[PDB]
């Protein structure tokens, strides 16, 4: 869950 | 001097006073959603952006897990959430996995670069190129080579708590 997604 | 735009920063971030550093905060701001405002992605620009000419910027970056920065296209899609690709108009490093990387397409290209703290960023508008370099040595970490279309603003995102970038000047 390193929240990558988000960038 | 360049500072970060509030006007586009996603209403999580936390930007300093002095506009030159963000991070990711727990809460999202009550912020008034202006078009230029990115609403889901972690994003901020720099309130300058540039259509011609050689122009030079540092970042002082943080040690651990959750950022990227670069530029990106004025045209980067700012609501909902978006791919962070070349393809949307981002041309950035970044530090995940515990790897730098460069954000290419379709596959992320790793760096052995070794430790970063602080880097270079010169964008050349002229023979359209991003390039990045570790300032202790001015060792080369990547260059985009991108014929740019349109004005192209710094760009800084942080998707995770514990780390950081700064504009440095």
């Amino acid at each position: 869950c390193s929240g990558v997604t988000f960038q | 001097e360049l500072t970060l735009d509030p006007d586009t920063a996603n209403p999580r971030l936390i930007l300093s006073l002095d506009l030159k550093g963000v991070r990711l905060g727990e809460r999202a701001q009550d912020l008034p959603n202006h078009p230029c405002r990115f609403d889901t992605n972690t994003r901020v620009l720099a309130s300058c952006g540039f259509s011609s000419g050689r122009h030079h910027w540092e970042v002082e970056v943080g040690s651990k897990d959750g950022w990227a920065f670069g530029v990106a296209r004025e045209s980067v899609r700012r609501k909902g959430l978006t791919p962070f690709t070349p393809e949307e108009g981002v041309w950035a490093l970044q530090l995940n996995g515990g790897q730098y990387w460069a954000v290419t397409s379709p596959e992320r290209s790793p760096l052995s670069c070794g430790h970063l703290s602080r880097v270079r960023v010169a964008l050349d508008l002229e023979v359209g190129a991003v390039s990045f370099y570790a300032v202790e040595d001015m060792r080369h970490l990547y260059t985009f080579r991108v014929n740019f279309q349109e004005r192209v603003f710094p760009l800084f995102s942080v998707c995770s708590t514990g780390t950081y970038l700064r504009i440095w000047p």
